[PDB]
DNA sequence: GACCCTATACGCGGCCGCCCTGGAGAATCCCGGTGCCGAGGCCGCTCAATTGGTCGTAGACAGCTCTAGCACCGCTTAAACGCACGTACGCGCTGTCCCCCGCGTTTTAACCGCCAAGGGGATTACTCCCTAGTCTCCAGGCACGTGTCAGATATATACATCCTGTTCTAGAGC
DNA sequence: GCTCTAGAACAGGATGTATATATCTGACACGTGCCTGGAGACTAGGGAGTAATCCCCTTGGCGGTTAAAACGCGGGGGACAGCGCGTACGTGCGTTTAAGCGGTGCTAGAGCTGTCTACGACCAATTGAGCGGCCTCGGCACCGGGATTCTCCAGGGCGGCCGCGTATAGGGTC
C-alpha cells in the first residue's frame, strides 16, 4: 500500500493549481448559490452565463488571495495549518 | 507577456501569460494591485518552511 | 538626520494610542522606515499636485486630495 | 521606593492616550522630516503650517491603525510583543 | 456626536465626538472605513489578553 | 620531615542514535501523431474625423499687494535618552492524543449534446413635459464686530485602591 | 503538655483619579451691512418615455458518461500548552536637549486686476479604414508513449556521551 507523505501531495497540488488556471469551484453549484443569494434581493431574477462566469472568476480570485493572506498569517504564527481565526484576522486587517 | 510565453515556449499570449507579466513587474504590481485578471491564476510561490 | 528626528517615546505613544502593551526594541527602525515610505508616497503625490498648479508651496488642500486619492481621505481641512 | 508591575503603566498609558486626541508626534521633527523628503523632489519648496498639521494627522492616524493591526497579528501569534515581522505581515495583507 | 458629547459631560460637539460617533455605529464606520478624522483619535478599547 | 594510602580530574576506548544511500511505484515533462476550432487574413461598407475659415473665450499674462513662512533670539518648563535592577516573556524543546492527509470505494451530481420556449435587452417612429439659457431682482446668504458663556488650565480636597504593620491562630519541636 | 515559626486579613498611611469651584482669555454665534445667485417665467428643441417588434438567450427538459465528492479507515503530523531560562524590554532615576511659544521684520509667492492673444466644437462634408462576415490555416487541446525525477522503505558511515585507566595533590603515620 505505497503511501505518500501527508504534505508532499499537498505541495504537489499547490504547484498544480498554481500553474494551471482552470477553475476550481464547479459552475453549477456556484450558479445555484448565486441564484439563492440573489433571490432575497429581486424576485425572479435571471443571470446570464457571462455574468455568472465573471462572478465566479472574481470569487475564486478573492478566495485565493484571502487564502494566501491566511497562509501568511499561519507561517507568521509559527504554524502550518490555517484556522478560522486567521481568516477573521485577515478580514479585520482590511476592514471587511 | 511575450517574454513569459517565451519562458513557457507557447507562441500565443494566454491570460495566464498576461497575469504573469502583470504580477512579475514590480511597478505593474503596485499599479494593478487591486485588479483581478480572469483565467490568470497566481504566481507559483512556495514558502521555504513548507518545502522539505 | 530628520528621519531620526522623531523620537522613540513618540513611537511608544503612537503604539499606546493603537492599544499595544509592549514594544520590541528592533521595531522602531521598521516603523521609521514604513513611515518614511508612506510619507514619501504622500509627499510625492502632493508635490505633483503642487507642480500641476504652477505653485511653489504645498498647501493643505492638495495634501488632503493626495491622501484621498490613495484611499486615505482626511477630514477637517 | 514604590514599584509598578510591568503592564499597568502600559495599560494606563494606553487609556490616557486613547481618551485624549493630543498630538503625540512633535511638530518640529515631523516638519523637518517632511522638508527633507520634499527637498529631493523639488528644491526650495515651502510648507504652510496647516499642510504640516494635516500631513502629521494623516501620518499619525495611519501609524496608529498600522500599530493596531500589528498588535492584532501579535495576539494572533500568541505574542505580547510586536515585532517587525508583524508590521511586514500587516502591510502585505493591506498591500502596502 | 451629541449623544457622545452627552456621555462626555459637555454640550459642544468637537471632532473626537464625531470620530467616536462614526466608529461606534456599525453602518457609519463601514461607510467611513477608509476615512480618517483629524483631532479624533480612536475608540477607547482594550483587548482581552492585555488586561491582567 | 619523609613514605604510603586515597579521592579527584584528565585522557582514551567503546557504543548507539544521527545522518546519509539504492529500488521502485508514481507524478510530471518532452515528444510522435491528429484535429478542429479558434485565430489570422481578405471583401465590402459604413461611421467618425479633419481640413477650409470661425469667434467668444479659457487661459495667459505685467504691475501690484498683501497676508505670512522661514531664520534665528534667550529661554522656559513638557519632555527624551543613557543606565541599572527585575520580573513579562519570546521560543527551542518537550509527549502526546487528537486532527488532518492519502489511497480505496461508491455514488453523485457536474459537464455535455439538442431543443422548446417564453420573458427580456435593443432600437426605430413618434411624442412629451421637463430641462439648459436668458431678463430682472429680493430674500436667503457671506463677511466683519463684539457680549459672554462653554470650555480650558489649575489648586485643593474627598473617595478608592495598593501596601506595609501588625495580631492571631495553627502546627512542629522538645 | 509547654514553647515557639510562620501564614493570613484587616488597620492605617501613601498615593491616584476625580469633583468642585476659580477664573480667564477666546472664539460661538447673533446683528448687521450689504450681495451675489438662483426664484419666477418664456423659448424651445434635445433626451427620455412608449411601443414595437425582435430575437435571443437563458431556463427547463430528455438523459449519458464520468471526474469528482462523500463515505469512513489508517498511521503520521502537529496544534495547544507546562517548565527553566536568560534576555531583552519595563520601569525608576540624573542629564541633556531640543521642542513649545512669542516679538520684529521681509520678501518669496499666491493671488489679484485689468488686459491680450491664441484655441477648440462646431458651420457643413466627405473618406478611409473600423468591423461584420467569410475563407483559410495552424497550434495548442487531446491521446498516448517514453524519459526524468519525486520521494517512501529498509540498509551503510559518523560523532557525542559514558565507563575505565591513570597522573596527581592531599592527608595519615612513624
Amino acid at each position: 500500500p505505497h503511501r505518500y507523505r501527508p504534505g508532499t501531495v499537498a505541495l504537489r497540488e499547490i504547484r498544480r493549481y498554481q500553474k494551471s488556471t482552470e477553475l476550481l469551484i464547479r459552475k453549477l453549484p456556484f450558479q445555484r448559490l448565486v441564484r439563492e443569494i440573489a433571490q432575497d434581493f429581486k424576485t425572479d431574477l435571471r443571470f446570464q452565463s457571462s455574468a455568472v462566469m465573471a462572478l465566479q472568476e472574481a470569487s475564486e480570485a478573492y478566495l485565493v488571495a484571502l487564502f494566501e493572506d491566511t497562509n501568511l498569517c499561519a507561517i507568521h504564527a509559527k504554524r502550518v495549518t490555517i484556522m478560522p481565526k486567521d481568516i477573521q484576522l485577515a478580514r479585520r486587517i482590511r476592514g471587511e | 507577456a511575450g517574454n513569459a510565453a517565451r519562458d513557457n515556449k507557447k507562441t500565443r499570449i494566454i491570460p495566464r501569460h498576461l497575469q504573469l507579466a502583470v504580477r512579475n513587474d514590480e511597478e505593474l504590481n503596485k499599479l494593478l494591485g487591486r485588479v483581478t485578471i480572469a483565467q490568470g491564476g497566481v504566481l507559483p510561490n512556495i514558502q521555504s518552511v513548507l518545502l522539505p | 538626520d530628520n528621519i531620526q528626528g522623531i523620537t522613540k517615546p513618540a513611537i511608544r505613544r503612537l503604539a499606546r494610542r493603537g492599544g499595544v502593551k509592549r514594544i520590541s526594541g528592533l521595531i522602531y527602525e521598521e516603523t521609521r522606515g514604513v513611515l518614511k515610505v508612506f510619507l514619501e508616497n504622500v509627499i510625492r503625490d502632493a508635490v505633483t499636485y503642487t507642480e500641476h498648479a504652477k505653485r511653489k508651496t504645498v498647501t493643505a488642500m492638495d495634501v488632503v486630495y493626495a491622501l484621498k486619492r490613495q484611499g486615505r481621505t482626511l477630514y477637517g481641512f
